RNA sequence: AAUCAAAGUUAUUAUUAAAUAAUAUUGAUUUUGGAUGAAUUUAAUUUUUAAUUAUAUUUUUGAAUUUUAAUUUUAUUAUUUUGAUUUAAUAUUUUUAAAAUAUUAUAUAUUUUAGAUUUAAAUUUGUUGUUUUAUAUUUAGUUUAAUGUUUAUAAAUUGAUAAUUAAUUUGUUUUAUUUUAAAGUUUUUAUGAACUGUGAUUUAUAGUUUAUUAUUUUUAGUUUAAUGUUUAAAUAUUUAACUAGUGAUGGCACAGUUGUUCUAUAUGUACCUAUAAAAAAUAGUAAAAUUAUUUUAAUUAAAUUAAUAAAUAAUUAUUAAACUAAUUUUAUAUUAAUAUUAUGAAAAAUUUAAAAAUUAAUUUUUU
RNA sequence: CGUUUAUUAAAUGCGUCGGUCUAAGUAUUAUAUUUAAGAUUAUUCUUGUAUAUAGAUUUUUAUUUUAAUUUUAUUAGUAGCAUAGUAAUUUAUUAACUGAUUAUUAAAGCGUUCCAUAGAAAAUUUUAAAAUUAUAACAAUCUAAAUAAAUAAUAAAUUAAAAUAAAAAUUUUAAAAAAAUUAAAAAAUUAAAAUAGGGCAAGUCCUACUCUCCUUUACAAAGAGAACGUUUAUAUGUAAUUGUAUGUUUGAUUGGGGCAAUACUAUAUCUAUUUAUAUAGAAAAAGAACUAUAUUUAUUGAAAUAAUAAAAGGUUCGAGCAGGUUAACAAGCAUUAAUACUAAAUGUGUUUCAUCGUCUACUUAUUGCUAAAUUAUAAUUGAUUGUUCAUCAAAAAAGCAAUUCGUUAGUUGGGUUAAAAUCGUUGUAAAGCAGAUUUGUUUAUAUAUUUAAUUUUUGUAUAUAGUUAAAAAUUAAUAU
């Protein structure tokens, strides 16, 4: 066809486009869910070196858990997403 | 020099006066978003049971009943759509003042004419203008918090000061 | 000056056409070779002169589709011996060839003159009979099934497993059709080098200027012009020009996605777009048409979208519907289901625009 | 010095030169080209193809190819030279859009340039038979009738004329209002034409190159103790013949809103996370990414190819637009076989001061209209040209500069069929007739616009009028 990239308005800007812009609120309890969201201006800009995190609705666990921000392409439960094995301070 | 869209129609979408189901939008306003700015104000606010989609400043009812506009009567620009939840309490009385006018035997000075309410207010509350008019001083606007404590105000209300009428 | 409306019958002669029918078949229209053969050779694991009972699957997501039917069992390639049967069609030639009304200074056939006039079809995208077709006579001239009677029974659902208190018809299984005429094309192979290319092909039948065998040039078939313009000609008459070819009108030789080219996209048999042959290409997306009088319910619409109109609303249409307060004891076309190749509204009232009309507008819109 | 389908600075051809070739032909040779011979010379500089190259690409310029945008030196230069122009000067002509000369910054000629140059095409001078203007001037051959009997075209006509308004159009109708047969000539109208000329739509064609893509025969790898043919892999070449190269308003725009009478052509303005649906991939629980004229179907961009076939519809108009002393005017879009401007011939209705009024011929270029020469110099509108030419404008025949990666595009010059038996109207004549012009209709027919000499030159004033006459432009005009 071409015309591959349009240029009737051509926005300028545009915020789900800029480097780590649009994130993948992943959930650091590893149930593989994650949330989509585009960080603000508060964080759109480099206000924050730490990697973004959040408390959200964990529609798995049914439970607010963390949301550790993450690249929204990849494999969400990945064998580096394995959580050491541990006694609980529970049990006999 | 370059193009535009054809302008939606934002109009009733039901009959004012008439009864109206929650699943009807009442107006479809336009979120005169200026040319999609993110600042607007709706040609009818919303009223008595009727509650305002965010998005699409579209006014839908909350509860089946009839349906009207109240001109606000300070300035007649300035709208509510007030739903009433009864239909048969306007029913029942339209068969009659609509039954009654017939015979001759209604009176026209009723609130609900069109061309009287201009004088209908000014019968019962001769200085209304006085009312909404009065500038209050930045003392009374946010009467003593002690008053509160002391329980003398039931409830401190500081950013509710204008009239609404 | 001038009109005037009107002749329907030849006369005479007899065994084809088309489909069909499931028996034959080494190439139809003289006598090969006629030295003695070498000269009369068409054969190979592919939808082929071999022609196949389903709607589910599965699938570049969108033209791709169903498997023995009874194993030699009959769906199988067909005529003389009823003018061979049947049904449809019907002529073709010979020689026929016809007829007695309306003015008297002028619009158009009616007798009694005056009244009277779009010729039609299309096209009118109401730039509203918009410059298109028709000489006439006759013949030939275009395919969507208007119908449901007894054996007899259907009807859904998840993404998927499954689930199916979920509520209900009809049908001895209904399929097939889809306009008509018309391109340039396009691909598949057969014919052509007598025209014309180029290859090759002729070794001295007239005149002449110059010392010269080179060279000026007699030059009646040919760079021009007139005539001709369906012409005597799908190129001729008269005429200007040019003319010196031991290097060329010419033995046979090259052929079509290609030959040849002193090259002009020129010619290769009288338009090179080669001919010839075989298709149903597309043509609704302003081409031309689409055959049957006397009838028996009306109207327009104008919005979402378009690498700009086959699709949607809205309209119209076919078929069918039920009577929710409002009034008279008035008055009311509202709908469903399907069918639908459409973007622009006279005179007004105004509104954009140099408009110099277009645009918005919205009531017209004749049987 | 030959040779050609629109016939020539077309293409040939000898020489030189560049490249190639020593296991099929002679390397002062034959292939493969670019130029053009003869005579002078043949300049400056490189970004890419080619060569050479080293796993390849990427790199990389002895010679060659193509290039030089301020290459531009030689050289000619208003020239087939993008406009600017009729270049400015000089001549030449009575008049110089000619042509030639000088020089010379030529929109971007240029070394294959320039000179030399013959019968060609121009420009002079000059002479001259074609019947060249003036100019008109039949000697010749080309009957009717009698006979044979074709063609284009054909809806009809009893109206066709004529005048006027129109309304969409050129007018043709409609309407109003007006009033003449058969025969032959003419071409004003009907369609006197053919067929060219447009531009638009959908369809197909054909050619071209850095960007699209196969059947592709080349290059490279590998495999065979590599005896050579094949098969692969990676590559994709315009050598490749596929398809795209738009749509809308005229050249920009394509989105979703809003203000402008809850009209909106794009009208006029602006805004902005207002979001790009599906299918394969990407994310496997409820959560998610990518991209397309952002309704979103296809796989590049360009050409005139003499482009075409089936259609309608305009350049030259009952109405528009931009560049002439600022402003009135040439004239790129709403009709429609009207089928180019000019000339020739031949008309016409207007309108324009005091009689009263409208005949100039030439030069250059055939563009058109002016400039300007003849003492003195053509009123303005309108309808006009199928009768006549073709000069212009013009359809791969070329070429120059110019734009193009190319195919090609646009200025300029040389080339380049322009045409049918006249049926209706129309009009000119005619109908053989006449002892006779004429009552009224109606009129192709009308004395002057290339100036003299008289005579009054006086009236008036610094020069001098006015009726007329002669001559000149030389010809006469009646249907019953």
């Amino acid at each position: 066809r071409l015309k591959k990239r349009m240029v009737g308005f051509i926005p300028k800007v545009i915020p789900r486009k800029i480097r780590n812009n649009m994130v993948a609120l992943r959930s650091e309890a590893n149930t593989g869910h994650m949330e989509g969201y585009i960080k603000t201006e508060a964080e759109r800009l480099d206000a924050t070196g730490r990697k973004l995190q959040k408390t959200m609705w964990d529609p798995v666990l049914q439970r607010y858990t963390l949301m550790k921000e993450t690249k929204v392409r990849g494999p969400f439960l990945t064998k580096s997403n394995i959580a050491r094995k541990v006694d609980f301070p529970v049990g006999a | 020099q370059a193009g535009s869209p054809r302008q939606k129609a934002k109009l009733f979408h039901v009959i004012p006066g008439t009864p109206v189901t929650p699943v009807e939008k009442l107006k479809e306003q336009r979120r005169r978003f200026g040319q999609d700015r993110y600042s607007r104000q709706p040609e009818y606010r919303p009223g008595r049971n009727v509650r305002m989609d965010p998005n699409t400043f579209t006014l839908y009812a909350t509860t089946k009943g009839v349906m009207t506009i109240r001109t606000s009567r300070i300035n007649p620009s300035y709208k509510w759509l007030d739903v009433e939840p009864d239909i048969q309490k306007v029913y029942r009385s339209r068969c009659m003042r609509a039954a009654l006018q017939a015979r001759g035997k209604a009176s026209m000075m009723v609130a609900g004419n069109v061309h009287y309410r201009a004088e209908l207010d000014h019968v019962t509350e001769p200085h209304w203008r006085e009312r909404v008019m009065r500038v209050p001083k930045a003392t009374e606007r946010f009467q003593d918090p002690n008053y509160f404590t002391r329980g003398l105000v039931p409830s401190l209300r500081p950013l509710s000061r204008y009239s609404y009428e």
